[PDB]
């Protein structure tokens, strides 16, 4: 069946028409087809898929955030890779390009003119703005007005020209349309080469896409985080931050993830790169970066389990939410953010709730249906910690969660001081909350750990109503791991490979998602 | 077009050009010099304020008129005398200019025992039984009504209220004061319903009213009484050394009160500025207008701040370009001296019209009384709104921000009965707030004939600045509440409130296990509530702020929280204050614990059959509020 | 994409392929053969229906489980005997297989007087005083509970209920029947709140319960009783010639009831299809599952229609392309025999979650019992919705449309206590409807052990067609209620209801003028209400139907009407049925008139102080509903 596609501008509309005509020459072999819908911006494209007018359109990782928000509700299905087809990369480098011998550095951008790819895009706004949000003079909200005062002249595609005149000083009206002269990676580089802006925030591959001569590329330099400048060719050693790649999004329910991937896997072979001379999916004479990014070298399927907030990751989802709210993290106060424990069954959150009250609110309970579900919550921020067995720690570990405590079963004089090898049950947690989990749970040990059999009168933490409600019942104490142990460092070496081989045949939806990027 | 910071600065500029002192003084002129409720001078100011609202060119300005019953001291003045065991003897003590409204007015005679403040705790620590005698107490620890209510509980005959020198450093010791003994709010002769000629005013009496006669007396009169009494008062109470514990077995006191009722014409003057996105939703701002005395502090400042805030927001919309999302209503209540009557008859009158339309009430009464510290009592749904405003507004005297106590959320105290915000939060279920630039010791001439403008401007030199600081705080509550799509109500602030309740109740886990009871259900009730808000928070985070439709379905769920804590098991006529957390009576969470405290002693004071029901309804009131907050009617797991 | 006419035809096609008879028979198999509430056979069908909902592939399917207290006849069977003046004498009359739930079970003895049906009117026309004697009555004029309630009012000792031959042409004269005497709904041991282990089931008793013992007896047993009685029954009542007025002064009857209570596990099985535009708003469709006997007519048909309607709408959404705007919830209630318990514990349990989310309830119990005429009782907000459906659906036997009586709106009767829709409309304030393909005379085996499938299919040959006609009527109520943006609720239909009230009350204008009262306020109350709807109608006419935002602000104001008539002056625990128009007790508009009728006679039966308050609260309940319907909180003129 045909899948409707969204096009922005007249230029991308003609590229869509050619995407239709060229496709039906070897199509349909089984079913796949393509349609075209004309919209003014990407915002119009995300809203159109939600009203079943279109079905798929490619978006920037930072624009993916806007797509999964209500009422758009769109999850990434097929993500494009950068580099080569042999060795694919799921993350591109966001960098800052400037002219040679300008004087300006990363810290000294105030008063300078800027050229951005598009408001809310990864390389263009969030990576570049992101570091400056806490250095920006108050008020921080709105964020757009602060950038309108920091820089002297700026061009931000997709930005309200009536509310923020200064933000469209370089490109009047601030067209999100392909047609505007400064739009996209190559559009901000054209805002720089022409001499309109002093700096352009783009992808590392933007310099090659616009200039082919190596002598002409030497006239430009790349800024580095440590207020230094380096050759454009050295993108790996000097760049701002690593962001997830551009991806096509469709509805969570009724978006046919399989009908779009079957179309894209076939659009790459027939009219993709180094395959045909008549039609290319990553190059067009009518415009650059149409439909897909020219820098892309193919497509890759997005696991079923992996949702938008899992595709971007805690590190990036939290940076966008803090960027739009204007929240800047102060030097750690060691006050300790309330801990969010994850319960699985009815019996778990009933012992948890009795524990939440006894802990004077230092521990709270979040409920999830399955064991893998809890692991997902700790990831995006909905939960903080849970106890897991040796097999699951290896699954969670491959996701990005390092364990900090281990359940010891052998009673001794110094239980917390000396941990046991075994593998035993480990309390996995997130990178940041590792400090408090390490401290709050250690405070409950002196309060509800090893206690006399007075439980009916007083609460006991390791005793359960049935068997192993949160922690295992035969546990004496939660051992503190002094070494910075990961999933590999806690599970030895022989056991690590053991569970890796067995997960090869018996594969879960959580494992294929965390091992995707 | 205009944002918060562009609004904060635009307000501040308007505050700087606004002269408050001149306004408070113009409200204390000869023509408003006497301001009793329903008097011609009361209506005079009513017409002034109404005409002033119209002069500001507001979107609409209307008035409601009620015919409530108050109580006044007639030609037959009340008197307090000491008598002999066989009959009337000795000497007269005082004739009181100031009376207590809702007074029994029945002549009584008996031993006089000092109950101190009249607190429920004060009566338990008394070595002298009050069973069948007249009690004397010092005002300002508990509302006048509660003093009497507490005395009538241990079977008292009468109540004498005086102002000691320690708590009230006043020079004139012959000064009398006013107040009401009605435990509750609104017209007591029309409880539950409005005082509109429509109801035909049927014979209905409020359970608030106390049979026992109450009278206020000056410091000099109580001193005279102590002369006839014996027993030195405990150093536990910071009081005068004049204070005496009980009367001599030879002579006792005889109080005779004969206050008559009076039907008056009360006027409530309103004004409204319609919002631009959702006009049907509004925040209400009120302020008391009537006063027994001159009331410069009691209502002068309030009505002054109300008129000016109405002006400043009128000028911000008309000239500045302020475009509010939700409407704002300015209210001048009358009969406030008798228990927030004017405001309560309004709530009991259009309850259905402001059901889930009014999402917050801001009170301006007694905002300026001191200069030392900043005090504010309100509904937790306003805590975060206050905390951000506290660290934004600067104190009028010291150049520092108002936000200095980090753990100030914990130090806040429940709203009291005498406050005009009480009816809104406890009866209506409308988040309410009442801030004050209070003093460590309450205002001495609060209910006297010395509440003049001169007295106020002398105790607070920089009255203009404190009034402007005050108007800035209430001004930011509105700008925040109507400004943007997000509603400044923090439903997550109730987690701490519930955690506090369950923890206090957990202390008695031994008495719960002794009875056929388990506390596990209250744990899950509070736990499910936290999940409900957390899911609501994430729901706000995972939605497009610019989409009108999805924000409305979330803000409507936020407003409902205030309503859901109003018990659905009590009759709104007999127990008006239904709110579980801030209302009155047995159903409330505090009453559940108060009843259980009697179980610990193994006395017959504990009603077991009552507790089992207090627990069940409150367990489910918290659960129902939880289920209704998240998961829908089918997405709910337990 | 799909419109009404495309939906009507798509439903009809689904109805034509649906076999009901086969379904009702499968529910009357040996495994569901015994269906008492809380029995294993009751839960067996519960699991079947649940699994069936899941098989339809609905959006969500859940279950609620309550632990309510019912009453059952134990090893100690009850007995009715005639005794002598000195002691036990003569002969035994009957042992009853069928009992009356909530029975006093206290052995009593006294004269037996025939009260006929037991109606409040029947007791007034009795020449024989009931003061201190046992009364015998015929069932089906008033709910069992009301019969007893009315007898306990004139101080009775006991109550005997039998089925006369005229009203119940049954062959077997030894047949006994079942029912409950609880005046009200839901578990009587947890009034106001749900029967969830959460509440810990505290000691609480419903004011519904009657101390007097009640028992059912067959026709043969009453005939035997008449043998010992004398006095021919009036021809006024269409009854048997066996009927006798009173017992002889020599011999009197002795009833001994000893029913015990039983805590059971009740299950409510639900299922829901989420709407597409506003999922949070839903219409609820329920049907009783449990039955004392075989209950083919009592619950067999209902649960059969519920399963099939769930199927038909599941197939219409999944395959046809039906896109509902609001969700639909299918409910299988249990314990219905004891007073719509299952459904009432649900309402008392998630009241807050379906506050203004549930906008209509459709009941499927006793939909098919006859074939002559079509009967439907409901809330006027559904009158227009019914009238359009009536002239759209064709009778199953005669090829004519159901809409034949033009003035049928007037002939409709209030919803009764035994109906499952009663709690929804009177307690919750959710428009409800209960249609029936009824007969001039009620179904004879309704509460007997002869309510089998065979008996049903024999009295109604074309059971399949009548069931399909039935399912079409309820099917159009849903398609209409969830189909399009406009909500099929006609708030203008209440104008006639109020006009009717005021006109009836106007008749007593002479007694109103005699008292310090004026009726002019009720005129304006009704007048202001008409203006409010008319302004709401014009508001609907002057708005773009395609604009989501302005239709929501109008449909939300339409749904609130049902809520606004629920009195806000009575305690929801003691007087659950608050609705002014369809509830119970003094506050209701009918009670206001009923009390005034006693004033016309100049007797002491009239409570004047009560009337003045009945009038005032009802005058304002109507006014408050009016103000809240139009003009806002400031656009209101009076
Ligand atoms: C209202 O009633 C009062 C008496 O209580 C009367 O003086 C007044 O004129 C009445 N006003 C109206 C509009 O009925
Ligand atoms: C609920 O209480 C009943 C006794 O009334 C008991 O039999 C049942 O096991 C309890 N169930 C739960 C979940 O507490
Ligand atoms: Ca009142
Ligand atoms: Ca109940
Ligand atoms: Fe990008």
């Amino acid at each position: 069946k045909t899948v409707r596609w969204c096009a922005v501008s007249e230029h991308e509309a003609t590229k869509c028409q050619s995407f239709r005509d060229h496709m039906k020459s070897v199509i349909p072999s089984d079913g796949p087809s393509v349609a075209c819908v004309k919209k003014a911006s990407y915002l119009d494209c995300i809203r159109a898929i939600a009203a079943n007018e279109a079905d798929a359109v490619t978006l920037d990782a930072g624009l993916v955030y806007d797509a999964y928000l209500a009422p758009n509700n769109l999850k990434p299905v097929v993500a494009e890779f950068y580099g080569s087809k042999e060795d694919p990369q799921t993350f591109y480098y966001a960098v800052a390009v400037v002219k040679k011998d300008s004087g300006f550095q990363m810290n000294q951008l105030r008063g300078k003119k800027s050229c951005h790819t598009g408001l809310g895009r990864s390389a263009g706004w969030n990576i570049p703005i992101g570091l400056l949000y806490c250095d920006l003079p108050e008020p921080r909200k709105p964020l757009e007005k602060a950038v309108a005062n920091f820089f002297s002249g700026s061009c931000a595609p997709c930005a309200d020209g009536t509310d923020f005149p200064q933000l469209c000083q370089l490109c009047p009206g601030c067209g999100c349309s392909t047609l505007n002269q400064y739009f996209g990676y190559s559009g901000a580089f054209k805002c720089l080469k022409d001499g309109a802006g002093d700096v352009a925030f783009v992808k590392h591959s933007t310099i090659f896409e616009n200039l082919a001569n190596k002598a002409d590329r030497d006239q430009y330099e790349l800024l580095c985080l440590d207020n230094t400048r380096k050759p454009v060719d050295e993108y790996k050693d000097c760049h701002l931050a690593q962001v997830p790649s551009h991806t096509v999004v469709a509805r969570s329910m009724g978006g046919k993830e399989d009908l779009i991937w079957e179309l894209l896997n076939q659009a790459q072979e027939h009219f993709g790169k180094d395959k045909s001379k008549e039609f290319q999916l990553f190059s067009s004479p009518h415009g650059k970066d149409l439909l897909f990014k020219d820098s892309a070298h193919g497509f890759l399927k997005v696991p079923p389990r992996m949702d938008a907030k899992m595709y971007l990751g805690y590190e990036y989802v939290t940076a966008i939410r803090n960027l739009r709210e204007g929240t800047c993290p102060e030097a750690p106060t060691d006050e300790c953010k309330p801990v969010k424990w994850c319960a699985l069954s009815h019996h778990e959150r009933l012992k948890c709730d009795e524990w939440s009250v006894n802990s004077v609110g230092k521990i709270e309970c979040v409920s999830a249906e399955t064991t893998e579900d809890c692991i997902a919550k700790i990831m995006n921020g909905e939960a903080d910690a849970m106890s897991l067995d040796g097999g699951f720690v290896y699954i969670a570990g491959k996701c990005g969660l390092v364990p900090v405590l281990a359940e010891n079963y052998d009673k001794s004089d110094n239980c917390e001081d000396t941990p046991e090898a075994g593998p035993n049950h480990a309390v996995v947690t997130r990178k940041d909350k590792e400090a408090c989990v390490h401290k709050i749970l250690r405070q409950q040990q002196h309060l509800f750990g090893s206690d006399v059999t007075d439980c009916s009168g007083n609460f006991c933490l390791f005793r359960s109503e049935t068997k192993d409600l949160l922690f295992r019942d035969d546990t004496v104490c939660l051992a503190k791991l002094h070494d910075r142990n990961t999933y590999e460092k806690y599970l030895g070496e022989e056991y690590v490979k053991a569970v890796g081989n067995l997960r090869k045949c018996s594969t879960s939806s959580l494992l294929e998602a965390c091992t995707f990027r | 077009r205009l944002y918060w910071d562009d609004l904060k600065r635009k307000l501040s500029e308007k505050l700087d050009s606004t002269d408050f002192t001149s306004t408070i003084k113009l409200l204390n002129e000869n023509s408003y010099v006497p301001r009793e409720a329903g008097s011609q001078k009361d209506e005079n100011l009513a017409l002034y304020v109404e005409n002033q609202f119209r002069e500001f060119k507001l979107s609409k300005v209307w008035r409601d008129q009620h015919f409530v019953k108050i109580q006044v001291k007639d030609s037959a003045q009340n008197s307090v005398i000491i008598v002999d065991k066989n009959g009337r003897l000795v000497y007269l003590v005082e004739n009181p200019g100031g009376y207590v409204a809702y007074s029994k007015a029945a002549t009584v005679t008996g031993k006089l025992v000092h109950a101190n403040f009249g607190t429920k705790k004060d009566f338990e620590d008394l070595y002298t039984p009050v069973n069948g005698s007249i009690v004397i107490v010092r005002a300002g620890k508990i509302t006048f009504a509660e003093k009497v209510a507490n005395a009538e509980s241990l079977n008292a005959i009468g109540v004498l209220i005086y102002m000691d020198q320690t708590k009230f450093p006043i020079v004139n010791a012959e000064l009398s004061f006013f107040g009401h003994a009605h435990l509750g709010t609104g017209d007591p002769y029309t409880p539950g319903f409005p005082s509109f000629n429509h109801t035909q005013f049927p014979p209905s009496r409020s359970s608030g009213l106390p049979n026992i006669p109450v009278q206020t007396i000056s410091r000099a009169a109580a001193e005279k009484l102590f002369g006839n009494m014996e027993g030195d008062c405990p150093s536990d109470w910071k009081t005068d050394s004049t204070c005496r514990m009980v009367t001599s077995e030879s002579k006792n006191v005889k109080l005779t009160v004969s206050n008559v009722l009076k039907e008056i014409k009360i006027l409530n003057i309103f004004g409204v500025i319609k919002g631009f996105v959702e006009p049907d939703h509004y925040v209400v701002v009120g302020a008391q207008r009537d006063a027994w005395g001159p009331g410069a502090a009691k209502s002068g400042v309030g009505t002054a701040l109300l008129l000016k805030l109405a002006q400043m927001f009128s000028d911000m919309v008309l000239k500045d370009g302020f475009q509010p999302s939700r409407s704002i209503i300015f209210a001048s209540w009358s009969a406030g001296d008798f228990g927030s009557v004017g405001a309560t008859e309004w709530l009991e009158g259009y309850l259905s019209s402001l059901h889930l339309k009014a999402f917050t009430y801001i009170n301006l009464d007694k905002a300026v009384l001191g200069t030392s510290n900043f005090k504010v009592s309100a509904s937790p749904l306003l805590y975060t709104l206050i905390e951000k405003t506290m660290q934004n507004v600067k104190h009028p005297v010291t150049g520092q921000f108002l936000y200095q106590d980090s753990n100030w959320a914990s130090k806040v105290e429940k709203l009291t009965l005498d406050n005009a915000a009480f009816p809104f939060l406890a009866y209506s279920g409308i988040p309410a707030v009442s801030f004050c630039f209070c003093e460590d010791t309450d205002y001495p001439y609060l209910g006297t004939t010395m509440d003049t403008y001169k007295e106020l401007i002398e105790r607070i030199p920089e009255l203009n600045k404190v009034a402007r600081a005050a108007a800035e705080v209430a001004g930011q509550f509105v700008i925040k509440l109507t400004h943007d799509v997000e509603l400044n109500l923090d439903y997550e602030r109730y987690n701490s409130q519930l955690l506090s309740f369950v923890r206090d109740l957990n202390q008695y886990r031994a008495d719960i296990k002794e009875m056929g009871l388990s506390l596990q259900w209250l744990y899950s009730a509070r736990g499910d509530f936290f999940r409900a808000t957390s899911r609501l928070t994430t729901d706000f985070g995972n939605a497009e702020k610019t989409d009108r439709f999805v924000m409305k379905k979330l803000n409507d769920r936020v407003m409902r929280v205030e309503y859901h804590f109003l018990s659905p098991y009590v009759s709104p006529k007999e127990s008006p204050f239904r709110h579980v957390f801030w209302g009155s009576g047995s159903h409330t969470l505090p009453a559940l614990l108060e009843n259980l405290k009697l179980r610990k002693q193994n006395n017959g004071a504990f009603n077991e059959t009552l507790f089992r029901n207090q627990l069940a309804l409150a367990t489910w009131t918290i659960q129902g509020a939880a289920n209704a907050l998240s998961g829908d009617v089918w997405d709910i797991d337990n």
